[PDB]
């Protein structure tokens, strides 16, 4: 039996997949420790790694990029969960080795695969505490390549007065994703800052995990998941769209929250912003 | 960067 895990049902997911919206043909860059491409519910499509020791993008040492994956596209068939796109193409983008961590060049390469590999959608679940020129340089080059930039805001909490945004969520060309729990309360994990655009499920997720597993997850990385997904289901009803106007479709229709500091413009509302972009008119 |  297939399980619908709350969050995809939380965005309003379900009522587009009712009318034939379920990301066909939008092509998704899950940048993070890769994707278990023998998964049963998963379909990767491509990808590529850019870890120097990890020649293989569908092995996920991590456990992380697998459940990212499932999130956006996990298949809607009879067993395991589902996901926010599920017949999104999925594409593994292994930028994380398998200790644990990955330069921004090796993020900045898959961003340039990304483009070169005409991606609809790049998610990147991952982040650093401190900036470079050269990775703001790299996603705002996607955006101006009509790519949709998603990324989790980073999982640092409050910190007195200042945003605890990571990078490249901090980037004025990325949607910055924080965390909220199934009662659209900000998890105290998620980071807070004038850069969080939107709120999307990133407690308790339930998603794919490599050697086909189950498991729930908690972090922006698994509410960027939810973003992404929402992305690939705006661009199969509306493939024309600029990722400035799905961009805005999805912090134009949002559930409020709390204050912007915390919670961006709200909850995610993937069946509102499918509506119209609210860019201009 | 590490996964977030
Ligand atoms: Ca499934």
């Amino acid at each position: 039996a297939q399980s619908v895990p709350y969050g995809v049902s939380q965005i309003k997911a379900p009522a587009l997949h009712s009318q034939g919206y379920t990301g066909s043909n939008v092509k998704v860059a899950v940048i993070d420790s890769g994707i278990d491409s023998s998964h049963p519910d998963l379909k990767v499509a491509g990808g590529a790694s850019m870890v120097p020791s990890e020649t293989n993008p569908f092995q996920d040492n991590l456990l992380h990029g697998t459940h990212v994956a499932g999130t956006v596209a996990a298949l809607n068939n009879s067993i395991g969960v589902l996901g926010v796109a599920p017949s999104a193409s999925l594409y593994a983008v292994k930028v994380l080795g398998a200790d644990g961590s990955g330069q921004y060049s090796w993020i900045i390469n898959g961003i340039e695969w990304a483009i070169a590999n005409n991606m609809d959608v790049i998610n990147m679940s991952l982040g650093g505490p401190s900036g470079s020129a050269a990775l703001k340089a790299a996603v705002d080059k996607a955006v101006a390549s009509g790519v949709v930039v998603v990324a989790a805001a980073g999982n640092e909490g409050t910190s007195g007065s200042s945003s605890t945004v990571g990078y490249p969520g901090k980037y004025p060309s990325v949607i910055a994703v924080g965390a909220v729990d199934s009662s659209n309360q900000r998890a105290s994990f998620s980071s807070v800052g004038p850069e969080l655009d939107v709120m999307a499920p990133g407690v308790s997720i339930q998603s794919t995990l490599p050697g086909n597993k189950y498991g729930a997850l908690f972090g922006t990385s698994m509410a960027s998941a939810h973003v992404a997904g929402a992305a690939a289901l705006i661009l199969s009803k509306h493939p024309n769209w600029t990722n400035t106007q799905v961009r805005s479709s999805l912090e134009n229709t949002t559930t409020k929250l709390g204050d912007s500091f915390y919670y961006g413009k709200g909850l995610i509302n993937v069946q509102a912003a499918a509506q119209h972009h609210h860019h201009h008119h | 960067a590490a996964p977030f």
